[PDB]
Order: C-alpha cells, then structure tokens, then sequence
C-alpha cells in the first residue's frame, strides 16, 4: 500500500556517509523493516513495562523500560550506544 | 596414594583425557556484583571477567552474577595469581581466535603449540596441592616419630632441625562490527542458548506466522555448507504463499554399537533396536541407531560390542536427502498452535516432528513463473533468455562479435510467435490456469560483447526478477552445458536444475530458424505444458523438484526404491557420490571381480547364412530387463519384483506420467549416476536376463525354429518351407499365443521385425526385407 | 565393448570396433564417451591382467598361495594370463585409437609405457 | 535474569502425588508419564502435563493450586531464586499472582501469603541443620541427611538440554521435586 | 632440490644377501611378483637379524610339539578357518583361541608378526602365546649396509655432513603447507575457502607448498557424470576453473614447486576400473590430459601417492588412503589407531593382493627401508596427530567438513614444526 | 576497535517525523489495555532508534555485500543481513507488506 512516499525513503539514502549504490526497492524495504522495527520495540517494550506495574503508567512505556529493553535484549544491543544522552 | 595423584599431576595429565583433565584442574568460583561495581580489586574472579568481557564481548558483563570458572597459566613471569587467570573458554573456542586471545594474555607470541599441559601452571596447583599434603600429611608425622612420607615433597627448618639424635557513525560501525564479531564467536562457542534469547518472548511477528503455517508443501531442497551442517533450507508452500524456512536433520546410522561407548563418547539418546543391516561382507556366521552431533562423525574406533560379531561399518541414511524419502514432499508438523513458531525461528527439528500426510494432488496452485534459459554453441550465440510470467519482457544477451548485425529485430520472431501461437493457442488455452502466455509478447535484445559484464547483466536481471516479486514465484533454469556451472552466478532462490535442451544445433549464418522458431518460443510453450508434466510426476513419484526427470530418470526411481527399502528393515540405503556399492566395506577388493571383463551375453554360430524358408521375423523383442525382473542380493531382488509388479499395474488403462517409470528402471540398473544401488544388480539381473535369453530361445520352437543371431534386442525364427508369405496374420498371433505361455508372465512385446532370405557370416551381411 | 546406453530413447546396446549413433532413433552421442569407455575397457583389461594367479604345465590347479613361489610339483614354470594377448588387445586399441581421432585414448596408451 | 528469561519446567508434589507441567515452546519433545523411585519410601508418580505457552503453564499451575487448596507451600532457597521468578513471569504475561493466589511479597522481600504460609526450606538449612557451609545446597543436604545421591548435573548445560534431552531435565526437576 | 616420481628413479632390485640396487633396464612377470613377495618377507627378515636369536625356517620345526622360536610371518585366509602363516619354505597354520597379543599395535591380514606357541603334531596347528609383529629401527642402522650408492643421485657419502643440516637450518623462511585430505571442487563453498587460503597463501610466498591435486567430487566411472558433459569433459572444466582461479594469485606462479598427488578418485587415465582403492603404486597424470593448468606456472610436478621429495638430507613420502579405516576393517577377533604400526611396519600398504592390488612392477616405492624422519600420511578416517616418540615425525592432515570448516597444515621444515588454521 | 568516544552532534541528526512514530504504536493486545500515550523522551528515543537501525541495517547489507564481491545492494542483501542481527520476526512481515507493495504499487 502506498503509505510511506519516495520522500522519507530519499531522507534515509542521503543520511548514509559511506554507502554503495543500493536499488530503489530495498531502501523501501529498509523503511518497511524500521517501521516493524519500531513495532517490535513498543511490544517488545510493554513486556518490560509490566514488569513495574503498580502504578497509572502501566499501560504507557517510559525511558527506563525502553533503557532496560535495550540493554538485557540481545538484538537491542546496538541501540545502548545511542540511547545515552 | 599421594605418589599415585603426584604421579598424574607430575606427568602433566598424560594417561588422562583432556576433557577431566579441564574439569579436574579447574576452579569453579562465581561473582556477586558486576565487573564495574569491583573498579580498583584484584583477583582472580575479576581477571576472569574481564578476560571474559574482552574475549566474548561486553554482553555478559552489563548483568550481575557471572559464573567465571578459571584455570591458572605458567608463561606471565614473575606475576600474581590474581592476574594469572584464563577461563576455560579459551579451550573450547577454535584455534585463530584462541590463538589471537591467548598471545594477549600469555604475553608470548612465539608460541605454537595450544596443548593445554603447557600453558597452565602446574607448580600453582602443585603448591596449592603441597600446602594440602603439607598439611595433612608432613605436619602430623614428624612429631609422631616417622619419617617424611612422600619424597616428592619436603619440609622446611621448622620441623626438620628438632630431628637430632557524518560523524561518530564510523565509530558506531566499528562497534557493531566488533560487537557482532563477538557474538559470532558466542554462537561458535554453542548453537543453542544465545538462539533462545530472541524467542523467549513471543511476539506478534511470529504468532502471526505460526498462525499461517498448515500443510507445508515443500518446494526445494537446499544446503548449508557455510556453518553448521545437517540443517537444510527449505521452501515450502502455505495456502496462499511461499515460506522459506529451515529444517533440522539428523544423521540415522546403523552401528549397533551404544552398550559400553557410553563413558567413551556422549551417548544421549539411548535407544537399541534392530539396528542390523544386511549386505554381503567378509566375515563368517554373520551371513545376510542415531547421532548426537550431526556436525562432526566423531565415531568409535576400536569395536567390540558383545551382542554380534562383527564390525560395523556405519552404514548410513543418504545425508543430503533423508528427508525427501524418510518424510514426504508435503511435510505437516503435527502439534499445537504456538511451538510451530519456535520452530520457525530457531529451525525445525524434523527428528521429532515433520510427519507425512496423504501425497496425492501435491501442487493445486496459481502463482508467477520465471525462466531463465541459455543457449550456448559453437557458433556465438548465448540466448540467455529471462521470460517472467507478470513482467512479460524477455532478454536475451546475445551478438558476441559486434562488428557485424546477424541477429533479427524480432520482427521474424513475432511473425513466427503469431504462427506458432495460434497452433499453441488451442494449446495453451487446455493449460492456462497454471502459466498465461495467452498475450501477445513484446520484447528487446541486448547484444554485448563481453562475458564477464554478460554474467553481471545476467545477475542484475535476476536481481530484477526476485525484487519485483519477492517470493510466489518460480525460476526454471534450463542451461545445457553450463548447468553446474551456472550455479555459481545465482543462487538462494528455489530452481529447477535441469538440462531440458541437449545442445544447441550447428548453423550456417544466413538463417535462423532452427536456433529460433523451436528452440526458443516453443520451449517456454513446452515450458507450460512441462511444468504440468512436472506436477504430475512429482504427484506420483513424491519427491520435490530436486529432480532432472527428463535427462535423468533414475532419481524418482531412487527415491521409490529407497521408500520400499524402508517400508521394511533388514536391507538398508547405500552410498551418495561414490560409484555406489552394496557391500561390506566400501573402500575395498571387491570390485575387481564385479567388475567382468567384455560382458558377454550372447554369441552364437550354428553356421547358417542362406535361410532354407521365406521366414520373416516379428521378434522384435524389448524391455528384456523388464521381463526378467517381473518373472524371477536376494531380498533386495524380491522388493524389486514387487515394485515392479506394483509398477506394471498403474501402466495399464490408467497412466500419463508413469509408464516412462519402466523403461527408466530398464536403464537405471547398469549406470553408476542412479542412486540406492547399482553394485550386484547389474551383474545379477545380467545372469538373469541370459538365463531368461536362453529361457526364450527355445521353449518358443514349437515348430522347426532355429537361430543364427542372440543379442537381447533380436533373434532368428524359421518356418515351413510351403506358405511363405500370404499366412503372415494367423502364424503371427499362433506365434504370439505360443509364446506367451512359456515365459509365464509375457510382458514383453514383439512389433514388426524384417527378414526375407537372409545371408549371415556374422556381423556384416544384411540381405534382406520384407515389411 | 559392451552395454552402451543412450541418452532419451533408452536403447541398450553393445558396439562394435568396426564401422556413431543409435539403432532405435538416429543422432550422434558424442565421442568422448566412447573414449571413455574405451579407457575404461583398456583399465579393465590391465587390471584384469594385474591379478593373475599361480599356474603352470603340472600344476594345473588354484593358486591358494602368496609366499609360495612354485608347487612342490614336476612341472615347468609360466605363467596364467600370457601378455601377447594384452598387446594384440593394445594394439587393437591403437588402430581405434588411430583411425578415429581419440587423443586421450592415445595418450593413456603412451603413459602406460 | 527473570525478564529475559522463561520458565521451562514446573515440579511440584502436591503430598505423594507428584505433577510436572512443561513449557511446549523450549521443550522440543513432549514428556510422558514417567516414574522416578530412587528409594522404596520415597515414592515418586509424575503425570506431565504438556502446556503449549508459558501463559497457559502458568495459569494451569495456578490453576491446580486454586482447586487442590493448599495449606503448605514449600520449596528450596524460595524467596531469593524461586519464588520472586514466578512473580516476574506472572507481572510480564496479563494474570498478575496476587490476584490469584494472594503470594503477595513482604518489605524484607519474603513471599509470605494469608492462608497457606509458604515454607523455603533453605532457611533451617542456614538455621540449624548443623551442615558443613561450602556443603549446603539441595545435593548435599540430601545425600548428608537423607540416605541417596541425587542426579548431579550442572546447571549451566540446563538450556541446551531443554531441546536436545528433555527427558534426562524432566527426571531432574523430578528428582529435586521428591526430594523437596 | 627436485621431486622424486614414482617411475623418475633407478629400480632398486634388493637381493637376499647384500641388498644393493640392481639394473633392471613396460610389463611385469610374474618372476616379479614372486620376488615382490620375497622382497616383503626378506627386507622384514633383516628386522630382528639386524636387531637381534636363532634365525631358522619352518623346515627344522615340522616334526615336533614344543617349541621356543619367534614365527615371522604373513597372516592369510584361505578358507573358512584356514588362517594361514608362512616364510619361503613352506606354510603354518594359526588357531582361533588364547589370544592375548600387545596392545601397542594393530594386527591386520598381511603384516608380517613374531608368533609363539605349540606345534599341535596330529596335524599342524600352531596356537598362540604371544603376539607381537617386530619393529623398525633408527637412520644409523639403516643406511649402513646399503653401501655408498645413492637414492636418486646427489652415488658418494656426502651426505655424513653437519653443514647440510646447517644448510636447513639456515633458511628459515621455508614452508611446507599441507593443505588437506582431498578437497571437492564442485560445490561453492570449498571453492570460496580456497580462495581465502590462497589470498593468505599468496600475500607471503611458501617454497614448496604441498597442495591437493585429483581434486574432482565424484570418482570417474564409464558414464557421464554431469548432465550433458562426460566424466572426462567435467572435469576438463574443473581444472579450467581451478587454473582460471590460480592464475588470479602471481606470488605462486613463480617460486612456489606446487606438487600433485593423486588419490582414490584420480583422472580419465588411472581411476575408471576401480571406484574403490586400486593399485597403490600408481603413474601420475601428466601433460596429455592435463593443459591448461601447466601454462600457467613453471614449477608444477606432477606425481604419485608413495612418492619422497629430496631435501639432500630428508625424504618425505606424501600418502594419501583411508588407511585408518582399513586397518579397522580387519581386527583379530582417531589418535589411536596410526601411532601403533610405523615402526612395527616396514610397508606402507601392510596387505595381500586379493585385498589390495600392487602393480608388480613398482614395489621399491611404497617400501620403507631408508627410513623417513619426517613423514605425512594424508587420511579422511583420522585427526590431526603428530607422534615423534621414536624420531619419525607423522603428520596428518584431518579433514575439510568437522564443526569448523577449512583445515589445513602448516609444517615448517626447518623448524621441524606443525600447526593448523581455520579461517571461520 | 576503539577510535573516540560518543558525539551528541544532533544538528543534522534530529530527523524523523514524530506523528509517525506515535502513528505506529497502535497495538491492540484483544482488550487488555486502554493504550492512553506515551511521554516524548521515549518518542526522542524512538526517532534516534528508527535512524540508528536505518544506519543497522545499511552496514549489514553492504558488510555482507562484500563478502559475495558485490558492489550494489538488493531486497536479497538486505533481508540476508536480518538474520545477522536476529531480526527473523521482522523478516517474516517485511515480506508480506513488500509482497503488498509490489502488488498495489502497479495500479
Ligand atoms: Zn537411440
């Protein structure tokens, strides 16, 4: 479905500093991976916030269940690197 | 008994194994805190971790508790303890990368040599042991009146006098780089625990794919050489698309030999049951199990298991393809509805799982079909086409010398297309729901020069056709020469390896129309009608397109006979990419005298050139291996007669993809390319065809009928010398009735032989036609 | 030499080294088949000749022996296979060899000396 | 870790008549009943009950708890490994134990509960057992004061164990079941 | 200084009395075979003579049932229980009972063993005490009654020198890669890892590296191996790719001897009768057949299995069976099982010739009298042993499929040392 | 290994849409939650997440690339590099609405 334009897809080939030259189709399908990438970690990361769930934010996700999911998760493992601020 | 362990400590551990050499040496002691919240200690539970957390990443150092079992080395001079520990993964990883991580630590890169006795210390454990035998043994005696009882050791002054009478992106790369290098390593070091860490939570990702997954109609099947071994790429089929998924398996040997291996190797599955096979082999009175690492054949090598005589070879299941005859080609994994997507993620274990279901009406289906096909010769003429069945544009990479223009505009090509599509039409109108060629094609050449950039123009269409669609497609490769050699260009895509075309014909260039009007339109129009032959050949045969079945027809016949062999349980499979035998030691002797010099069926000379009758012949006989099978190792002969006999029953008033099954079991015997077995058949049902030969040579004489010729495709008959030609009817079906009783099966048929008045030395005359 | 089979009509067949195609339907194999087969019958043949046993004038029974040089028997010494054969099938193979092309038939033939 | 992690394995004897319920994602091949009688007055009969998700070994466990209606809950070393594990898993999926069964934990971190008075038998181990320290985990204590030798297995081969062998796992959760 | 072949030398015609070499100079006799038989029962013979009591044939030992002398001989199998022994005057028969043999070494049908017993006069069966097969000896033994001729010429005694060991000592940039237990060339996987080895083998030059020739997958039978190619013509195409891909590496090209051997699935000329073993003594595959891969060096050699390579001081024979899966084959009734018979067998192919055929002609190939120092025997049955308890170094290069993939040795030869690397 | 330190050098990294990602947390779990929001520093970490695994993702396809000697990237070098970070259960549905793009992106 035609949902996420050429527009993003050409803000996310441009970012790359050094990159071969990739086709036109799997910057689409690179964008189609993050968005179900940003899928997995909102349900993957409400399976942490459960965890501290003795108040009215139980079923809204903060930074220290997004931090602690980033960190004991081993295909987030690339993301405590850029979550320090 | 203190001389008895300082003897085992003293030679290093030479008489022990390496495995409890590790487990006696070592020191098990675990952590409390992390390795960050111990900043400014020293010990030796703190060098383990940091060596663990340099060694195998950071990952295991973020969390508390580390269990850092350690061992202690010799070679860092002059140093503590607490900074002279290496842990006991530095053994079991491979050798580069404990030979990279060692140097590091051992501070020695002149070493060679990773034999554990001379790298860890022997005179830390020897003095940890001393002070403990110092204690206990030195220390009650010399006040108790005796000597020092171990010599090995001594006493010191104390005791001994008294006896006096964009930015931070490449930095980021360089980590992840890192990062992964090391849990690659993790995943060298086990396969299991660090795959169970991504699916212990179950997502909704992989429910929504363990809720699309019922009777799995698998496609391909593939390898994994790369890693890992014994787990197989397969693309089955769901309901509506295409899944590529792995399976899981196992090496099924038949050894016979898990009762006193069980201290000697890992014996973890304990099972014992027939686990006999029967091939003819060397040893008298003997007369005719599983794996727990089906990555390496670490088997037993001396044998004496005390229930059989007699060494077992390790007889096997064919590995590349014990799931193709063992399962089905419509593999069902019969359980609930919520393991099947641990099963996706980590990979089938089809050991446990993975049963078969009922094999007919295999592929009911509608979905695209790609087709790449080459057409090289002697003349330059590469007609590398790609036909897709959604895209509708062929492009074939032709013209090699491009000085001259000898190659058409397809204008030739649409005219002949039109001819040959209105005759296909009605052709391609009876199978259109599979493939729709029904419009009319429009395309462009593209005529290069070089090969190099020919390949790559090749792998970028390729790459076009598998991202324009993705998966729900099909790709029929079909090269002549070059199809194992096209196998290196392209692959990880589901292909039909098979040589449809034999060559590609020689012609003069003023013309093209033996190269174009049924060498190129008409092969994708075969192509049509062939995939439907395919269907149905895989519909009986039950086996995936793993196939030729065209140019060889002795795969489908392996899998059949391989199936029959396991439908019992005393003869077992055979060899894979030997010339495949059926005896009792593979590497041996026994073939010199399989071998049979000149293989004589027949030669006779009764001296009879001028014929005395106006005879002629209509003994034309075929499929003599056929009829000899049908009539008559020993076990293995029996299983093929009922395969036959089962075979020869579906090729009478119901058959379209299942006759060509006999005369490709005729051929299949004598060639070493036909898999499960060619070792004593070929000799055996050679005696049996002769015998038949001279079975058939006179019991069919119930009139004066002699011969001159017998070489199992012809012989010679001879009649009366009154009516000579106009009772051909009436002596032909007494003939045919005579004959078909004494053969007591009669499947052989006889059509239209030639003889009138013959001469015959014996090989060069031929005097004589009557038809 | 004997059992040829073909590619797509199944005819089994044995030829002769006196004259390729097929007797059923009519097209051309190729050659370096059958000088393969040639090889293979030549190989045969040598390693027929390599495993010949004890025999003799007298002694005209099984060979049972290895250490053994001659029988504790009266009779001149010779041998089983005699070597004339091989060479008369030698050279049967280099005037096929010859008249066809056949060059690896030819240079296995030169390394065999 | 109890977030990262499962429970594979459920062990529990409710008095002489033992259970098992397995967890069918981790566990490759499905148990059956079994028995394990390492001495004639420890009986040991396990009826498995092969529970597809962690969701559904956790609701039959509770569920078998709610209709047997217990008046002792024991196990060994509870409230530092054991117990509080359970309570992770039942805070990760949707049913929360407290709900259930009232295993609410105190301020020192101890599951006590109203009606069944959970009993860690770890701490008579480390109170008055008069056991050798270095010697008092569930293997010694059993082969100092009960009279057999248990099934000694590391536990960090426990995990690739769980698809490879599951029935030498089952027989030592059952082992560490009886003599608990 | 250049490889030794297996028909490139002098015939080395070992006599009963002095054991020197004899001029011989296309067919064998069977006069040949006979004293092929005599030269592996005489030149064992010469293993407790040389060693050292009483020396006499079976002759002086018929008529009686007791007896005190070591019985050298050949184990055979002529009938069901007919476990014949010999020497050339006649023949013992052996029992099946009482076996309790040293459990230092391996016993198959053909090695020559020391046996005691009783004669057992009703008829003649010789039971079994003790079972031991005599061992080999050392350099300084072996070389002194041979006289002053040579191997394949340096025929003077030149070879007595400390500077020759100094002269390889000296060089120590020399290396000899094994490389590895016959390599498939048809699947991609082995044919990227041997690219990588040749990327590491090609940015620092060996000397003479010990590649793996006969390298195709399937063994060459009278049929058509590939789909429209031959056997003949596939693997025509095979050593095109293998020559294409050599030629992509100008380091090797120049300086490195590159040496093929042979194994059980050799070419078109030497490996179509048999599928199995074959002759052990085999003809290289020269020039002929090969082309394309000749061109394009200066230093390829081509030769076969039992073959020494000349050093002035060292000869290294390169084997290449499944040896540890034929003595496995024939018991009494992976580290472990080679390290037992070297010293113990004078032959590198311990068999009768109803079991393993040798070519009468070559004999003196695969004969190990001028004992090696160093040796490789080249398995797919076995691990990556290296013994040297008696003075004989004994490499063996494993495998190419295990858990990890892409073994290979690396044997220095003036360190006098070995090691192995994987590269994933 | 290690050359320097972190960089907050976020000029011209700070974009990405912040309706998209609040777009893209639905989830409806069959009535067990109402799913009222989600505070903005898990949206800040959210947006440098999605950038952070567009950046993952381009030097896996093009570190794999290499090792198959080719100079381009593809749908076949992209989701063959999925597997290298663990990402299967991404695959699975990148397939999918890939197979729904093709198969809507022709009208
Ligand atoms: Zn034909």
């Amino acid at each position: 479905a035609p949902v996420f334009p050429i527009s993003k897809v050409k803000k996310i080939a441009k970012c790359d500093p050094e990159y071969v030259i990739t086709s036109n189709v799997a910057i689409s399908a690179t964008a189609f991976a993050a968005e179900l990438f940003v899928q997995n970690l909102v349900e993957e990361s409400l399976v942490l916030a459960q965890l501290n769930s003795k108040g009215k934010t139980s079923l809204r996700l903060s930074l220290n269940s997004i931090e602690e999911c980033v960190e004991k998760r081993d295909n987030f493992r690339f993301l405590e690197d850029a979550i320090k601020q | 008994v203190c001389n008895r362990w300082l003897d085992v400590l003293d030679s290093h551990g030479l008489m022990l194994e390496d495995e409890d050499l590790v487990s006696l040496i070592c020191e098990n002691r675990s952590m409390s805190k992390t390795l960050k919240e111990y900043e400014g200690q020293k010990s030796t539970s703190i060098t383990t971790a940091r060596r663990l957390g340099d060694f195998l990443g950071e990952d295991m150092v973020k969390d508390k508790g580390l269990q850092c079992k350690y061992i202690i080395s010799s070679k860092p001079f002059n140093a503590p303890v607490t900074e002279r520990a290496i842990p006991v993964a530095i053994f079991s990883a491979d050798i580069p990368i404990k030979r990279s991580f060692l140097r590091r630590w051992t501070l020695d890169p002149s070493l060679e040599d990773l034999d554990i006795r001379t790298i860890i210390d022997w005179g830390y454990y020897r003095e940890r042991l001393g002070s403990a035998i110092q204690k206990i043994i030195t220390i009650p005696a010399a006040l108790q009146g005796v000597s020092n009882p171990v010599p090995r050791v001594e006493h010191p002054d104390w005791l001994k006098r008294k006896i006096a009478t964009v930015g931070w992106l490449n930095y980021q790369k360089i980590k992840w780089k890192i990062q992964a290098r090391d849990r690659k390593r993790r995943d060298q070091l086990f396969g299991n625990t660090n795959s169970s860490r991504e699916r212990s939570a179950l997502g909704s990702m992989i429910r929504k794919q363990a809720e699309s997954y019922a009777n799995s109609t698998w496609e391909v099947l593939q390898y994994k050489d790369s890693g890992e071994p014994g787990v197989l790429e397969v693309f089955v089929t769901i309901n509506g698309k295409v899944q590529n998924i792995t399976f899981h398996i196992p090496k099924t040997i038949y050894m016979k030999f898990k009762s006193q291996t069980m201290p000697l190797q890992k014996i973890k599955n304990c099972l014992i049951e027939k686990s006999s096979a029967s091939l003819p082999n060397n040893p008298k009175t003997s007369n005719p199990e599983s794996v727990f690492l089906e990555e390496k054949e670490n088997c037993t090598s001396i044998f004496n298991d005390e229930n059989v005589l007699g060494v077992f070879e390790g007889t096997i299941t064919p590995h590349q393809r014990a799931i193709m005859d063992l399962g089905a080609s419509v593999t069902f994994r019969s359980k609930a509805m919520g393991a099947l997507g641990k099963g996706i993620q980590q990979g089938f274990e089809m050991k446990d799982l993975s049963m078969a279901e009922n094999e007919r009406y295999l592929s009911g289906f509608s979905m695209d079909i790609g087709y790449l096909l080459h057409f090289p010769t002697s003349i330059g003429y590469e007609f590398f086409s790609l036909f897709k069945s959604w895209g509708d544009t062929i492009t074939i990479l032709v013209l090699k010398p491009s000085n001259q223009a000898q190659e058409i505009n397809a204008s030739s090509l649409g005219q002949i297309y039109k001819q040959m599509f209105e005759k296909k039409k009605g052709k391609i109108e009876t199978y259109s729901y599979l493939v729709d060629i029904k419009e009319d094609i429009n395309f462009e050449f593209v005529y290069f020069t070089d090969i190099s950039k020919l390949y790559r123009r090749l792998s970028q269409e390729t790459t076009k056709l598998k991202e324009e669609r993705g998966l729900q497609f099909l790709l029929l490769l079909q090269s002549p020469f070059i199809t194992k050699l096209l196998g290196t260009i392209r692959l990880l895509n589901q292909m039909p390896i098979v040589k449809l075309s034999l060559n590609e014909v020689l012609l003069p260039q003023l013309n093209w129309q033996p190269t174009l009007l049924k060498k190129l339109v008409n092969h994708v129009l075969s192509s049509g009608s062939w995939i439907s032959h395919l269907i149905k050949l895989s519909q009986y045969s039950n086996i995936p397109i793993c196939n030729l079945r065209l140019d060889s027809m002795d795969y489908i016949i392996d899998v059949l006979y391989a199936r029959k062999l396991k439908k019992e349980n005393i003869v077992l499979w055979w060899n894979e990419k030997a010339p495949l035998p059926d005896h009792g030691g593979i590497q041996n002797d026994f073939d010199l005298n399989t071998s049979w010099i000149m293989n004589d069926s027949e030669f006779p000379k009764i001296n009879n050139s001028g014929v005395y009758d106006n005879v002629v012949l209509d003994v034309g006989v075929d499929n003599l291996t056929v009829n000899t099978i049908l009539t008559s190792s020993n076990d293995a002969l029996n299983v093929l007669r009922g395969m036959l006999k089962e075979w020869w029953d579906e090729a009478l008033k119901e058959n379209s993809t299942a006759d060509l099954l006999v005369n490709s079991l005729a051929s299949w015997v004598q060639n070493p390319n036909a898999k499960l077995f060619d070792g004593l058949l070929r000799y055996h049902v050679h005696n049996l065809t002769k015998k038949a030969l001279l079975q058939l040579v006179n019991e069919f004489s119930a009139l004066g009928s002699t011969i001159v010729y017998a070489d199992r495709n012809q012989i010679l008959i001879k009649t009366n010398k009154y009516s000579p030609e106009n009772c051909y009817a009436y002596s032909q079906y007494m003939m045919k009735a005579v004959r078909t009783n004494p053969m007591f099966s009669y499947l052989d048929l006889n059509i239209k032989r030639y003889w009138d008045l013959l001469i015959w030395m014996d090989k060069f005359n031929f005097s004589g036609l009557a038809c | 030499v004997p059992d040829f089979l073909c590619e797509y009509c199944f005819f089994i067949s044995d030829i002769d080294f006196c004259k390729f195609s097929c007797v059923r339907c009519h097209k051309a194999f190729n050659q370096v088949l059958l000088q393969e087969h040639l090889i293979q019958k030549l190989r045969s043949d040598i390693e027929s000749y390599l495993i010949q046993d004890l025999r003799c004038s007298r002694c005209h029974k099984v060979k049972r022996d290895y250490m053994s040089a001659h029988c504790p028997c009266a009779g001149a010494w010779e041998g089983t296979l005699p070597r004339e054969s091989i060479v008369q099938k030698l050279n049967v193979f280099k005037q096929v060899a010859k008249y066809y092309g056949f060059d690896i038939l030819l240079s296995c033939i030169a390394d065999l000396t | 870790d109890s977030a990262v992690d499962q429970i594979m394995m459920i062990s529990y004897m409710i008095d002489g008549e033992g259970f098992l319920i397995t967890n069918r994602e981790i566990i490759s091949e499905d148990i059956e009943d079994f028995e394990y009688t390492p001495k004639p007055e420890y009986p040991g009969f396990f009826t498995i009950f092969n529970e597809n998700d962690e969701v559904a070994l956790l609701q039959r466990f509770f569920e078998h708890i709610r209709d047997v209606r217990p008046t002792v809950i024991s196990t060994f070393n509870g409230d530092f490994f054991d117990w509080p594990f359970i309570h992770n898993r039942s805070k990760i999926h949707g049913l929360d134990m407290f709900d259930e069964i009232g295993f609410a934990p105190d301020a020192e971190g101890e599951y006590k509960s109203s009606y069944c008075s959970h009993m860690d038998c770890f701490r008579w181990v480390k109170r008055d057992s008069y056991l050798p320290q270095g010697s008092q985990g569930l293997k010694a204590v059993t082969q100092s004061k009960l009279g057999y030798n248990p099934i000694e297995l590391d536990p960090e081969l426990m995990t690739p164990y769980a698809f490879e062998k599951p029935q030498h796992l089952s027989e030592y959760s059952v082992s560490d079941a009886v003599a608990t | 200084f250049k490889v030794i072949n297996a028909s490139q030398q002098q015939r080395f015609s070992y006599n009963p009395h002095k054991m020197q070499f004899i001029f011989v100079p296309f067919l064998p006799d069977i006069e040949d075979k006979v004293q092929m038989f005599l030269t592996r029962y005489y030149l064992t013979n010469d293993r407790v003579m040389r060693n050292e009591m009483s020396i006499t044939p079976i002759k002086n030992l018929l008529g009686r049932d007791a007896q005190n002398f070591l019985l050298l001989g050949l184990l055979n199998k002529n009938f069901k229980g007919n476990w014949s022994l010999e020497d050339p005057s006649g023949s013992v028969e052996i029992d099946i009972s009482q076996t309790i043999p040293t459990q230092g070494h391996y016993y198959v049908p053909g090695c020559m063993v020391l046996v005691e017993g009783i004669y057992y006069s009703v008829g003649n069966k010789f039971h079994v005490t003790s079972m031991t097969l005599p061992p080999g000896e050392r350099r300084e033994i072996t070389l002194e009654t041979i006289g002053n001729l040579d191997l394949l010429g340096i025929r003077l005694d030149k070879d007595l020198k400390i500077r020759l060991h100094l002269l390889e000592k000296e060089l120590t940039d020399h290396k000899f890669v094994i490389l590895g237990a016959n390599l498939f060339l048809d699947d991609l996987k082995i044919m990227t890892a041997l690219s990588k080895i040749l990327q590491k083998l090609n940015d620092d030059p060996p000397t003479l590296l010990i590649w793996q020739g006969s390298f195709t997958s399937v063994p060459v039978f009278a049929s058509m191996s590939s789909r429209n190619i031959s056997s003949s013509t596939q693997f025509k195409n095979n050593f095109d790719a293998l020559a294409t891909l050599l030629s992509r590496f100008d380091n090797l090209t120049e300086n490195t001897t590159m040496i093929f051997i042979p194994g059980p699935n050799d070419l078109w000329g030497s490996m179509v009768s048999l599928g199995a073993s074959g002759t052990l003594p085999q003809d290289p595959i020269p020039s002929a057949f090969t082309k394309k891969i000749n061109k394009v060096c200066k230093n390829v050699v081509w030769s076969s299995n039992p073959t020494r390579i000349a050093y002035l001081s060292q000869e290294i024979v390169i084997f290449r069976d499944d040896l540890s899966g034929r003595f496995k084959r024939h018991r009494l009734e992976e580290t472990r099982k080679l390290v037992k018979t070297i010293l113990d067998q004078g032959h590198l192919s311990p068999f009768l010739d109803s079991l393993r055929p040798i070519s009468w002609d070559l004999d003196h190939t695969l004969t190990l009298c001028p004992i090696p120092s160093t040796m490789v025997l080249c398995d797919t049955t076995s691990a990556q042993f290296d013994l040297t308890y008696n003075g004989c170094k004994v490499i063996n290069p494993g495998s190419f499929i295990h858990n990890r993939r892409a073994r290979y040795m690396e044997y220095v030869p003036s360190s006098k040392k070995t090691i192995q690397e994987e590269i994933y | 290994s290690y050359i320097k330190e972190q960089e907050n050098i976020t000029i011209q990294d700070l974009l990405f849409p912040k309706s998209t990602i609040v777009n893209l947390a639905r989830e409806v779990p069959q009535q067990s939650g109402k799913k009222l929001l989600i505070n903005k520093d898990a949206s800040l970490a959210l947006q440098r997440g999605a950038t952070v695994f567009v950046n993952h993702l381009l030097l896996f396809a093009r570190e794999i690339a290499k090792s198959q000697d080719k100079k381009s990237c593809s749908v076949d070098d992209v989701l063959s590099a999925l597997d290298h970070i663990g990402h299967s259960a991404l695959k699975g549905p990148v397939r999918d609405k890939l197979d729904e793009y093709q198969a809507a992106v022709e009208q």
